[PDB]
């Protein structure tokens, strides 16, 4: 218990289909451990305008191995935009790690 | 002062410059501006009656009190940017302005509000005349002296709450003056059709990219230019108002507009694609082709839903976009 | 003379259906959809 | 600019035309190549960053 | 001072609260002032005689 984690994922670029099977592979190998999953939807700017977190959990995984593009959004914003936003949100959030 | 010399050269009785000598608010007490402004209105144009009619006629709703029953306090108070899309015909220009300002009022009840932005545009020529009547009323009822000019918003705190207010009157002695760079000579006439475009000029001009949480339409002078119906049409169709913008239409009279507007409002999505398509097919003519009404048609996949509706007053707000 | 029209734009009078046209939508099908895809993981609309 | 040169060529020779497979360049579904190193990549980040 | 506040009747999260600022139509707006301008100079303030 003392060693879990949150553990935060983020897509920034253009889409490529590769996206949402690394973030299932990287969401179970995380859940398996028994950290927590948080998904920042639509990049950076998602984060900063709107706070836009999601947890994910071994249901949200389902059919993410074939699918392309991105299930929680992909662009090329950068944490510039605003790092303190960007600061504020990782210590809400109380994020130990990021992909 | 000089707004009463305006006023007898533009025909209008003495009775409206004679307000503006007993026009006067005491600041220091208790009462809101607004609502003093508000209470003298009525005394010197004897309102009562009118009011109490306007209620009457419209089987006893409570017009002094059309927002405040409806939303709840927050509801009311996070309204922000109101248009008021003329001044009915069913109603005097003392009774007209008065409901302005208790509708102002209504929405500054609080003294947890964001800024204010209230616009009334004075489309026909009937009503026009009273802009400065009404400049000079909103500046007393606002009390701007905190820091009045020949064209601009004015600015001061309003209601119960004192909330910060920008009250904007678009009319055609404005849009004349801002054609000819402020040049002394604005006496060149101007056809309520080129009016309703030049405010359209002036929103793409001035950039404006915020949207209308609270839509006031009736039953304006010159009908054929300024249908109601017609004005809401341009308004879905320019992307202008809120997601969960509130249509509020007030008026005595029902006539054939209302029963248009009611059923394209309350309408199933199939009946508004019709409405537009079967107008657009019986009215466009190669002459009438350029009118705005031909470019800024309507979206029939914009949903209402029926929220309050007391004999010829209701409120219907935006539910959805079909996409 | 018989004439079998085989055209992916449909534009030959006499049928209502030309040759190649469902080959044709089909491949243009698939495109938009990848296109659409690709939109959906960028508030982003594409002229195709 | 290359299209349009290679068709005013041979004194109009050949018909050039330019293609533009573009932003479908992502592909539907991710490859094999794709789907098994997002997998080992994807289980290294973890072991690191965890 | 309620006015260097921010306003109880407004659609905000906890968090635009927090930061003080909000994203309205894709303009950043002052949870406080309503204001396109998030920094008010007025706020941090000497107060002498």
């Amino acid at each position: 218990e003392s060693s879990r984690l949150n553990i935060a994922i983020i897509h920034v670029g253009a889409p490529t289909s590769a996206l949402n099977p690394a973030t299932r592979v990287a969401t179970l190998n995380s859940l398996a451990k028994g950290h927590r999953v948080f998904a920042i939807r639509n990049g950076f700017a998602g984060l900063i305008r709107h706070g836009a977190v999601r947890e994910l959990n071994w249901i949200d995984v389902e059919d993410w191995h074939n699918t392309g593009g991105s299930e929680i959004g992909t662009n090329r914003s950068l944490p510039s935009d605003d790092m303190g936003t960007v600061a504020y949100y990782f210590q809400q959030y109380k994020f130990d790690g990021l992909i | 002062d000089s707004i009463i010399r305006d006023l007898e050269r533009e025909n209008v009785g003495p009775e409206f410059g004679e307000f503006l000598n007993t026009l006067q608010t005491d600041l220091n007490s208790e009462k809101p501006p607004i609502e003093q402004v508000k209470s003298q209105l009525e005394t010197h144009f004897n309102l009562a009656h009118e009011t109490q009619e306007f209620s009457r006629k419209n089987d006893n709703a409570p017009v002094d009190k059309l927002l405040t029953n409806y939303y709840n306090n927050y509801e009311v108070n996070v309204l922000e940017f109101v248009l008021q899309m003329g001044f009915s015909r069913d109603l005097s220009i003392p009774l007209n302005v008065w409901f302005v300002l208790d509708m102002i009022s209504q929405l500054s009840t609080s003294k947890q509000d964001l800024p204010l932005d209230y616009y009334l545009v004075l489309n026909n020529s009937q009503t026009g005349k009273y802009s400065d009547f009404v400049r000079y009323l909103i500046y007393e009822a606002v009390g701007a002296e905190i820091h009045l000019a020949n064209r601009g918003p004015i600015r001061g705190n309003v209601g119960a709450g004192d909330r910060k207010i920008t009250f904007h009157l678009l009319c055609k002695k404005t849009a004349r003056m801002i054609l000819v760079g402020d040049d002394r000579e604005t006496d060149f006439e101007m056809s309520d059709r080129s009016f309703v475009t030049l405010l359209l000029d002036y929103y793409q001009r001035v950039g404006t990219t915020k949207k209308i949480d609270l839509l006031l339409l009736t039953n304006n002078f010159d009908t054929n230019m300024n249908n109601k119906l017609q004005q809401l049409k341009i308004l879905e169709s320019l992307n202008m108002l809120k997601s969960n913008c509130y249509v509020l239409d007030y008026q005595i009279t029902v006539d054939q507009v209302t029963a248009n507007f009611n059923s394209y409002v309350e309408g199933i999505p199939a009946f508004r694609r019709h409405e537009i398509a079967n107008f657009l097919k019986k009215r466009k003519t190669p002459k009438n082709a350029d009118e705005l009404i031909f470019k800024y048609v309507g979206r029939w996949n914009i949903c209402y839903q029926k929220k309050f509706h007391q004999g010829n007053i209701s409120i219907h707000q935006i539910s959805g976009y079909l996409d | 003379l018989v004439l079998i029209p085989a055209t992916i734009s449909n534009n030959v009078p006499g049928t209502e259906y030309s040759l190649g046209s469902d080959t044709c939508l089909n491949s243009f099908m698939e495109y938009c959809d990848v296109i659409k895809q690709s939109a959906a993981a960028t508030n982003r609309v594409f002229v195709v | 600019l290359i299209a349009a040169i290679i068709g005013e060529a041979g004194k109009g020779r050949f018909e050039s035309r330019t293609a533009v497979p573009g932003h479908v360049q992502q592909g539907k579904s991710p490859s094999s190549i794709d789907r098994v190193n997002a997998c080992r990549l994807a289980i290294k980040c973890c072991n690191f960053i965890e | 001072d309620a006015n260097f506040q921010v306003k109880h009747n407004a659609n905000l999260s906890a968090d635009e609260r927090h930061l003080r600022f909000f994203y309205d139509d894709g303009v950043k707006t002052s949870a406080v002032s309503g204001k396109s301008s998030v920094i008010d100079d007025n706020t941090s303030v000497v107060i002498g005689i």
